[PDB]
C-alpha cells in the first residue's frame, strides 16, 4: 500500500500521524488539563496589563528576559571543561585555521616557485 | 521589574530544584526537560520540542501573531532558528528519506551520463569551415611579418 | 456541541460594542476640513473654461499638458545634454568614439570623393 | 468591491441554506437551530460550513466550526469577521 | 482544551474532501467522490465500540497523508493562502491616534471628539470590569481562556477594549 | 553625431520623476500618470536612436565623466551604445510603460501607490545603466541596484512574513551569483588590467578559464538557473506587476545579458561552453517539469520564464549570442502579456489565483482570452509570430551543431513541455466550467487594461517581422538541413499540444486519480526548495550558535587567553596576601632569603 512517512529533524512527524495522540488515557487526560490552565492564567494577567488604560510602558516578558540571559551571559557560569567541549573547541577552532594554512601556503609557494623561473604569465599583470 | 530568582542558573541536580526550575520557567514539573549537561552552559534552561513556529496552530489566538508565540510561556532556545522567516521544519507530504533520494537520484542522472553525452557528441555529417586567406590567419590576429603555413582547400 | 449560552450573550455584547466602534470610524461631511493653501493662477484660468467640458476645450488642455511636460522633460534635458557632450565631453578626446560607417564597394566619400572600386564579376549564381 | 450589508449577507446565507435538499424550503428560519429544528446531525454541520466557506471565499476556523450552528448566529460570525456595516 | 472523538472526525472530514476538491477540480467529479466520501464515512456509524472507532481513525489519517494533494489547495484568507496577513502593512493600532499633532487632530475633529468619548468608556468601566472579573475568577486564576460575559447591566463585558477596537480587516 | 545625445537623454529624462518625488510637490493622484508619461516619452525618445541604427549601424562609447585615475586604471562613467544596448532600450521601455498603465488598474486601493511607481522608476534607472554599461563597475552598479530593489519590490507588503522570506531568498540567490562577478572583476583587473568591456575584448584572453566560469556563475544568479533557480518562482509573492515586469521579462534576463555582452571573449574557450549547454538544458527540463503540475496562476508562467531563460542561454552556449538577443526582445513582449493577463483575471476573480477555481472565463473575459491564446501561441512558437522567429529558429540552430549529446533533447522535450503547460493554463483557467465562487464581480472593461494589453498585443503579433527583417545579418544563416529536424521545431509542439490536451481531458473523464510518485515529484518543485532550503540553511546557521557563538566566542576564545590569566593571578594571590602575621614565620623566611642569597645561589660567587 504505502510504507510510512518517516520523520526527521527537519521533516517532523505531524500530530495527525502521532500514535500517542490517538492513545488517550486517564493519566495523560488530567496531564493535558493544566496545559491550558497554565495558559489560561498567562492569558489573563497579560490581557489585564494589555488593556489597562493607565498602562504606559512595555509589558516585560520574564520568559524573554530569561532567554536573553541564557543565550548571552549564562553560558560560562554553567560551562564545564568536559572532554567533549575540548574536541569540539579544537575541531571548530584551530582546525579550519590550520586547514586554510595548508591550502594557502601550498598555493603561495607553488605560485612563488612558478614565477621565480617565469612560467606564470604577467605580460599585462601590472595592477598588483 | 523582575527579581534574580527567576533567571537561568545551573543545571538542576536534585528533583527538588528541578521542580523549582520548572516553576521559574512557569511550566509544570513533569514536562520540565533541562538541556543535557554534556559540556555546554545551557544551565537549567528547558528543552522545548525542536518544532518550528509554523507548526503552531494559526487559528489559535497568539499574543505575537508574527511569531505565533504567546506571553510568558517558555520560548525555545532557538526561537530565531524556528521563526517563520527562518528555518521551517513543518511536515512534508512525502518522507525525508524519499525526499533526498529522488532529488539526489535526479541530479546523479544528469551529471553521470552528461559525461556520456559529451563523449558521444551529436552533430551533422559536416566538415570543417573551409576558409580563405590561409584560414584568415592574418585577420585572426596572426603575425603578418612571419609567413603563415599555407592552408588551402580545392573543390570537390 | 455548540456555544454554551454565556459566551453568546457575551459575543453580542462585543458585537454591539463593535457595532458602535466602526459606527464611529466614518467621517462627517465637513471632515477633512481642508486648511487653506495659496493657489497659483494657472489652475484658475484652466477651470475658467473647463466648466464647458466640450471636446476641444479639454483637448487643448491636454495639448498644453503634453507640451508643457515636453519642454521641462524633453527640451531642458537635451539643452544641457547637448551642451555637455558637444562642448565638454567631446572637447576631451577619446571620450566619444564612433564606429566608422562600413564602406561598401561602390560608395563615395564626401571629403575624398574617391569611389571604392566595385568588387569583380560575380560567379553568376542563379536559382 | 461594494460591501455586503447585514440584510445582504443574511440574504446570501438564505439562498444557500434554502438550496440544501436535506432541509425543507418552507420550514427554513433565521433562528432555526440546525440539528434539532431542521432535524440534522453533527455530520451535516461540516458540509454546511464549507458550502458557507465557498461563496464567501474565507475560512471560518475549525475551533469555531462546531458551534457555528444557527443561521442568525451564522451571519453574526461572518459580519464580525468582515466588519461590513450597511 | 480537548479535541475529543467528536471533533477529530469532523476536522478529518473537512481536510479530507477539501483535498478531494483539490484533486477532482471539476465540480461533477468532485460531487461524486464527495458523496462517496460521505457515504463511506457513515457506513460504520453504529460503532459503539470506541477501540474500533479509534482504530477507524487510523485508516482515516495515514492514507490521508498519502492521499493529500502534494500541492494542497488553500483559499487566500486562510493559513497558507496567498493573501494571509497581506494587509498588515496598513493595520496600524488605534493607540497611535492620540499622538497626532493639534493640526492633525483638527484635521478630523468629529472622530477625535467621538474617540475621546470612546476613551471615556474605557476609563470609568475598567475598574468595574476588573473588579467584576476578580469576584468571578476561580481560585488560582482562570481554568479556561474563555472570558466571562457582562454579569449585570451597564458594565461592558470584561477586558473588551482591544477586541472591540481591533483594526479592521480591510484598513487601507 | 545625434546618436550620443538622444540615447543619453533616454537615461537622463528617466530620472526627473524620482527627483520630483523627493520634492514631495506631487499631490498624489497625478503622480502615477506623470510617471507613465515620462516613461512613454522616454520610449518615443528611445526610438530615434533605434531607427538611426538600422540606417547605418554606428555604435559608440559615451565615456563622459572621469571618476578614478587609479594609476594605470581609468574608471570613468562609460556607456556603450551598441546593437544590444540601443535596441533593448525601446523594448524595455515599451513593456515597462504598458505595465505602468496596468499598475493603476490593479493597485487602486494601495495608499502607497506613489511609492510603488517611484520604485518602478528607480528600478528602471538601475536596469538602464546596466544594459548600457561599458565598464564592469557600472555593470555591478546595475547588477546590485536591481537586486536590492527586488527586495524592496516583491517585499512590498512587508506584512506577511512569507513576503520577507521571498525577499531574503531572492537576494540570497542573487548574492551567490555575484560572487563570480567579483571573481571576474578581480581577474580582469589583475590580468587584463582593465574593467571596461571593450579593452578586455581587445587584450584577447584566449584562455579565460577563471573569469568565464565566474561570469557563468553570475549569470546563474540573476537568470535563476540551477543551484540558484528557486528564487524565481518564489519571487511571485510580490504584486503581480512586480512579478510581471521585474522577473518575467526584465530582471531575470539581465543575467543572460551578461554573457552575451562578453561574447567576443566567451567563444575563445571551448570548455566554458559545455556547462552553458549543460546548465541551460537541465534548467529547461526542470522548470518546465514543475510548471506541468503546478496550480498557482503565477507559478505556471513564472516557471515558463525560467524555462525560456534556459532556452535562450543555450543559444549563446552554442555560439549564438545575437540569436539570444533576438530572444531577449520577443520573450519580453509576450511573457509580459501572460503575466499581465493573469494579473487581470486575478483582480476580477476576487484575488483568486488557483486554476482549480478558474474556468469558464473564455466567454466572460474575451479580451484577456484572445491575448493569452495568441500570447501562448507565440510562447509555443506559432509560425510567423513573434515567438517562432526566435524560438523555432533557435531550435533549428541548436539541433544542427557540434554540441553535447542529450543537451539537444531538453530544448526538444522542454519545448514539448513548453507547449504542454500552455495548453493546461488555457484549458483550466479559461476553458472548462466556471468553478469560481458564486458571486461574480468580474470585469475588464476599464480602458486602462484594454489599452495596456493592446499596446503589446500588436507587438506580440507584429513585432516578430519588424525586428527580423531590419536588423543586419549577424549570424550564419542555416540554409541546408534535413527536412525532419527543420520541421521538428514545429512538430514537437504538436504533441505538446496533443498529449497535454488528452491528459488535461482526463480530468473530464469521471474516475478517481491515483497520486503518482512522479506527480508528487513535480508538485514540490522537484524537491529542490524542500531540501536545499531546509538542510544547508539549518546546519550552517546552527553552527553559527552551537559552534561559532556559544562554543568559541562565549566559551573557548574567552576562556583561553583572558580568563585563564585572570584566574592565574586569582588562583594563588590568596596566600600572597594571606599571611598568619606571626613574627616567627616572617623572620624565618628572612633567614632562608639570606641563605639562598649568599650560600645557595651565591650572588657573590
Ligand atoms: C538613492 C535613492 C534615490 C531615490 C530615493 O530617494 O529613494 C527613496 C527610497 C525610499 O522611499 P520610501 O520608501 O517612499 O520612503 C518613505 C519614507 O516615509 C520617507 O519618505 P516620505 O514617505 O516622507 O515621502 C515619500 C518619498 C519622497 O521623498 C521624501 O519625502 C524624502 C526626500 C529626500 C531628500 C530630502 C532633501 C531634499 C532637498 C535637498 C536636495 C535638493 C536637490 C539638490 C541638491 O520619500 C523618499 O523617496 C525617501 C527618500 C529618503 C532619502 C533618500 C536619499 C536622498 C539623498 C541622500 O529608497 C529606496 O527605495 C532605496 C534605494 C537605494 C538605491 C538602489 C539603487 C542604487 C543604484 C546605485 C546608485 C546610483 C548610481 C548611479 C547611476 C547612474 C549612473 C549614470
Ligand atoms: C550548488 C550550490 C547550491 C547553493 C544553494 C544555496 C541555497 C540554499 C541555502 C540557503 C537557503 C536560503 C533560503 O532561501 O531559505 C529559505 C527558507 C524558507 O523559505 P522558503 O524556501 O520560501 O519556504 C517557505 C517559507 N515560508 O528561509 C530561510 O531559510 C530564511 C533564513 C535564512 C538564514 C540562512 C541563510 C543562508 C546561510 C548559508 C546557507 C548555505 C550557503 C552555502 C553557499 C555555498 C556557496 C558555494
Ligand atoms: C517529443 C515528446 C517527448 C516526451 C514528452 C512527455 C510529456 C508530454 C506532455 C505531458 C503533459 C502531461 C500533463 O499536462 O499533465 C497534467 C497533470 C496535472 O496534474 P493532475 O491534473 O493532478 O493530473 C495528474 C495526477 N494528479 O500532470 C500530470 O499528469 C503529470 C505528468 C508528469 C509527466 C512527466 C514527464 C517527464 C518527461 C521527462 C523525464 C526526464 C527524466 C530525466
Ligand atoms: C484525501 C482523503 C482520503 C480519505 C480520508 C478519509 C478516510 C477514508 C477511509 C475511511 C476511514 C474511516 O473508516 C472513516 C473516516 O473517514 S474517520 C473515522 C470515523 N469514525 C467514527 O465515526 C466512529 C466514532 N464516532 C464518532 O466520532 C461520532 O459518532 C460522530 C462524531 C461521528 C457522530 O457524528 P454524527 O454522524 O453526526
Amino acid at each position: 500500500s504505502f510504507p510510512k512517512y518517516k520523520p526527521s529533524r527537519l521533516a517532523t512527524l505531524p500530530a495527525t500521524l502521532d500514535p500517542a495522540e490517538y492513545d488517550i488515557s486517564p493519566e495523560t487526560r488530567k496531564a493535558q488539563a493544566e496545559r491550558l490552565a497554565i495558559r489560561s492564567r498567562l492569558k489573563r494577567e497579560y490581557l489585564l496589563q494589555y488593556n489597562d488604560p493607565n498602562r504606559l510602558g512595555v509589558i516585560e516578558d520574564p520568559a524573554l528576559i530569561r532567554w536573553t540571559y541564557a543565550r548571552s551571559a549564562n553560558i560560562y557560569p554553567n560551562f564545564r571543561p568536559t572532554p567533549k567541549t575540548s574536541l569540539l573547541g579544537a575541531l571548530f577552532g584551530i582546525g579550519p585555521l590550520f586547514f586554510w594554512y595548508y591550502v594557502f601556503k601550498t598555493d603561495r609557494d607553488k605560485k612563488e616557485k612558478l614565477i621565480q623561473e617565469g612560467k606564470l604569465d604577467q605580460t599585462f599583470n601590472i595592477s598588483y | 521589574h523582575v527579581t534574580k530568582d527567576m533567571f537561568p542558573g545551573p543545571y538542576p541536580k536534585t528533583p527538588e530544584e528541578r521542580a523549582a526550575a520548572a516553576k521559574k520557567y512557569n511550566m509544570r514539573v513533569e514536562d520540565y526537560e533541562p538541556y543535557p549537561d554534556d559540556g555546554m552552559g545551557y544551565g537549567d534552561y528547558p528543552k522545548l520540542p525542536d518544532r518550528s513556529q509554523q507548526e503552531r496552530d494559526p487559528w489559535y489566538d497568539w499574543d505575537h501573531p508574527d511569531l505565533r508565540l504567546n506571553w510568558g510561556e517558555p520560548i525555545h532556545w532557538d526561537l530565531d532558528m524556528y521563526i517563520r522567516n527562518r528555518v521551517d521544519t513543518s511536515p512534508t507530504p512525502v518522507s525525508w528519506n524519499t525526499m533526498c533520494k529522488h532529488l539526489s537520484g535526479f541530479v546523479a542522472f544528469m551529471l553521470f551520463m552528461f559525461w556520456v553525452g559529451e563523449i558521444y557528441p551529436s552533430y551533422q555529417p559536416v566538415g570543417p569551415k573551409q576558409y580563405p586567406y590561409n584560414d584568415l590567419y592574418l585577420e585572426r590576429g596572426g603575425d603578418p611579418t612571419k609567413e603563415p603555413e599555407p592552408v588551402v582547400h580545392y573543390e570537390i | 456541541s455548540g456555544y454554551t449560552p454565556d459566551e453568546k450573550l457575551r459575543l453580542q455584547q462585543l458585537r454591539e460594542l463593535r457595532r458602535r466602534w466602526l459606527k464611529d470610524q466614518e467621517l462627517s461631511p465637513r471632515e477633512p476640513v481642508l486648511p487653506p493653501r495659496r493657489v497659483w493662477p494657472m489652475e484658475q484660468f484652466w477651470n475658467k473654461f473647463l466648466q464647458d467640458g466640450a471636446p476641444w476645450k479639454n483637448v487643448i488642455y491636454k495639448t498644453y499638458r503634453h507640451s508643457i511636460f515636453a519642454v521641462t522633460h524633453v527640451l531642458i534635458p537635451v539643452w544641457i545634454i547637448h551642451y555637455y557632450l558637444k562642448y565638454h565631453v567631446t572637447a576631451k578626446p577619446y571620450t566619444v568614439v564612433e564606429r566608422k560607417p562600413r564602406i561598401f564597394p561602390g560608395d563615395t566619400i564626401l571629403e575624398t570623393g574617391e569611389v571604392i572600386p566595385l568588387m569583380k564579376e560575380f560567379p553568376d549564381q542563379h536559382h | 468591491a461594494p460591501p455586503l450589508t447585514l440584510e445582504a449577507i443574511k440574504d446570501r446565507v438564505l439562498y444557500v441554506l434554502k438550496l440544501y435538499d436535506k432541509i425543507d424550503p418552507e420550514k427554513l428560519s433565521v433562528n432555526s437551530h440546525f440539528m434539532k429544528d431542521l432535524g440534522l446531525d453533527s455530520l451535516d454541520q461540516v458540509e454546511i460550513i464549507m458550502a458557507m466557506e465557498d461563496e464567501f471565499g474565507f475560512e471560518i476556523p475549525d475551533i469555531d466550526a462546531e458551534k457555528l450552528m444557527c443561521p442568525q448566529e451564522i451571519v453574526d460570525y461572518i459580519a464580525d469577521k468582515k466588519d461590513v456595516y450597511e | 482544551a480537548y479535541l475529543t472523538h467528536q471533533q477529530k472526525v469532523l476536522r478529518l472530514y473537512k481536510r479530507a474532501l477539501r483535498h478531494l476538491e483539490s484533486w477532482c477540480v471539476h465540480r461533477d467529479k468532485y460531487r461524486y467522490f464527495a458523496c462517496l466520501m460521505r457515504a463511506r464515512f457513515d457506513e460504520h456509524k453504529n460503532e459503539k465500540d470506541m477501540v474500533k472507532a479509534t482504530q477507524l481513525l487510523r485508516q482515516a489519517e495515514e492514507e490521508f497523508w498519502y492521499g493529500q494533494h502534494p500541492q494542497p489547495y488553500i483559499f487566500p484568507e486562510s493559513p497558507g493562502g496567498t493573501s494571509y496577513e497581506r494587509y498588515e502593512c496598513y493595520k496600524v493600532p488605534e493607540w497611535c491616534l492620540d499622538d497626532w499633532h493639534p493640526s492633525e487632530k483638527a484635521m478630523y475633529p468629529d472622530y477625535f471628539a467621538k474617540r475621546e468619548q470612546w476613551k471615556r468608556l474605557r476609563r470609568e468601566s475598567w475598574e468595574r470590569e476588573v473588579k467584576q472579573l476578580q469576584e468571578e475568577t476561580p481560585p488560582g486564576g482562570p481554568r479556561t481562556e474563555a472570558l466571562p460575559p457582562a454579569r449585570k447591566e451597564g458594565d461592558l463585558p470584561p477586558l473588551w477594549w482591544h477586541i472591540v477596537t481591533r483594526p479592521r480587516e480591510r484598513p487601507m | 553625431n545625434p546618436f550620443a545625445s538622444l540615447t543619453l537623454t533616454t537615461l537622463i529624462i528617466l530620472t526627473i520623476p524620482i527627483m520630483m518625488s523627493n520634492s514631495n510637490i506631487y499631490k498624489t493622484n497625478l503622480y502615477p500618470n506623470y510617471v507613465k508619461t515620462t516613461v512613454s516619452y522616454a520610449f518615443t525618445l528611445s526610438l530615434v536612436p533605434l531607427l538611426m541604427f538600422m540606417h547605418t549601424g554606428q555604435e559608440m562609447i559615451i565615456s563622459n565623466w572621469h571618476w578614478m585615475t587609479l594609476q594605470t586604471v581609468e574608471l570613468s562613467l562609460s556607456f556603450k551604445m551598441d546593437y544590444f544596448s540601443v535596441m533593448f532600450i525601446p523594448v524595455a521601455l515599451f513593456v515597462t510603460w504598458s505595465i505602468m498603465e496596468f499598475s493603476m488598474w490593479y493597485m487602486h486601493s494601495d495608499p502607497f501607490i506613489n511609492r510603488f511607481f517611484k520604485y518602478l522608476v528607480l528600478f528602471l534607472i538601475t536596469m538602464m545603466i546596466l544594459v548600457t554599461a561599458n565598464n564592469l563597475f557600472q555593470l555591478f552598479i546595475g547588477w546590485e541596484g536591481v537586486g536590492i530593489m527586488s527586495f524592496l519590490l516583491i517585499g512590498w507588503w512587508h506584512g506577511r512574513t512569507d513576503a520577507n522570506t521571498a525577499a531574503l531568498q531572492a537576494i540570497l540567490y542573487n548574492r551567490i551569483g555575484d560572487i563570480g562577478f567579483v571573481l571576474s572583476m578581480a581577474w580582469f583587473l589583475t590580468h587584463s588590467n582593465a574593467w571596461d568591456l571593450q579593452q578586455i575584448f581587445m587584450l584577447n584572453n584566449e584562455c579565460p578559464n577563471m573569469p568565464l566560469i565566474g561570469l557563468l556563475l553570475a549569470a546563474a544568479g540573476k537568470s535563476a538557473q540551477f543551484g540558484l533557480h528557486p528564487w524565481l518562482p518564489s519571487a511571485m509573492e510580490g504584486p503581480t506587476p512586480v512579478s510581471a515586469l521585474l522577473h518575467s521579462s526584465t530582471m531575470v534576463v539581465a543575467g543572460v545579458f551578461l554573457l552575451i555582452r562578453f561574447y567576443p571573449l566567451m567563444e575563445t574557450n571551448k570548455l566554458v561552453q559545455t556547462m552553458t549547454l549543460c546548465l541551460g538544458a537541465i534548467t529547461t527540463l526542470f522548470t518546465a517539469l514543475c510548471a506541468i503540475t503546478q496550480n498557482d496562476i503565477k507559478k505556471i508562467v513564472a516557471f515558463s520564464t525560467s524555462s525560456q531563460l534556459g532556452l535562450m542561454m543555450v543559444t549563446i552556449g552554442i555560439n549564438q549570442p545575437h540569436l539570444a538577443f533576438l530572444h531577449i526582445c520577443m520573450h519580453a513582449f509576450f511573457k509580459a502579456m501572460l503575466f499581465m493577463c493573469s494579473g487581470s483575471i486575478i483582480h476580477s476573480l476576487n484575488d483568486e489565483q488557483d486554476i482549480r477555481k478558474m474556468g469558464g472565463l473564455y466567454k466572460a473575459m474575451p479580451f484577456t482570452t484572445t491575448a493569452l491564446i495568441i500570447g501562448s501561441l507565440a510562447l509555443t512558437g506559432m509560425p510567423y509570430l513573434t515567438g517562432f522567429y526566435s524560438k523555432d529558429l533557435i531550435i533549428e540552430a541548436v539541433n544542427m551543431s557540434y554540441t553535447n549529446a542529450w543537451a539537444l533533447l531538453m530544448t526538444l522535450i522542454a519545448t514539448s513541455l513548453t507547449a504542454a503547460y500552455s495548453t493546461r493554463i488555457i484549458f483550466f483557467a479559461f476553458l472548462g466550467k466556471p468553478r469560481f465562487p458564486p458571486l461574480v464581480l468580474i470585469n475588464e472593461n476599464n480602458p486602462l487594461l484594454i489599452n495596456s494589453i493592446k499596446r503589446l498585443l500588436i507587438g506580440s503579433i507584429f513585432a516578430g517581422f519588424i525586428i527580423s527583417n531590419n536588423i543586419p545579418p549577424m549570424t550564419v544563416p542555416n540554409t541546408t538541413m534535413p527536412l525532419y529536424m527543420k520541421m521538428t521545431a514545429l512538430i514537437v509542439t504538436i504533441m505538446g499540444f496533443m498529449l497535454a490536451l488528452e491528459l488535461n481531458n482526463t480530468t473530464y473523464y469521471l474516475k478517481f486519480k491515483y497520486p503518482s510518485q512522479t506527480y508528487k515529484f513535480s508538485n514540490m518543485l522537484g524537491y529542490y526548495p524542500s531540501i536545499m532550503h531546509r538542510l544547508p540553511t539549518y546546519h550552517n546557521l546552527s553552527m553559527s550558535q552551537k559552534s561559532a557563538s556559544s562554543l568559541l566566542d562565549l566559551i573557548w576564545l574567552e576562556t583561553i587567553l583572558p580568563k585563564t590569566t585572570s584566574f592565574i593571578q586569582m588562583k594563588m594571590s590568596i596566600m600572597v596576601s594571606n599571611q598568619k602575621g606571626l613574627i616567627k614565620l616572617y623572620f624565618l623566611s628572612f633567614l632562608i632569603t639570606i641563605m639562598i642569597s649568599m650560600t645557595l645561589f651565591n650572588y657573590h660567587e
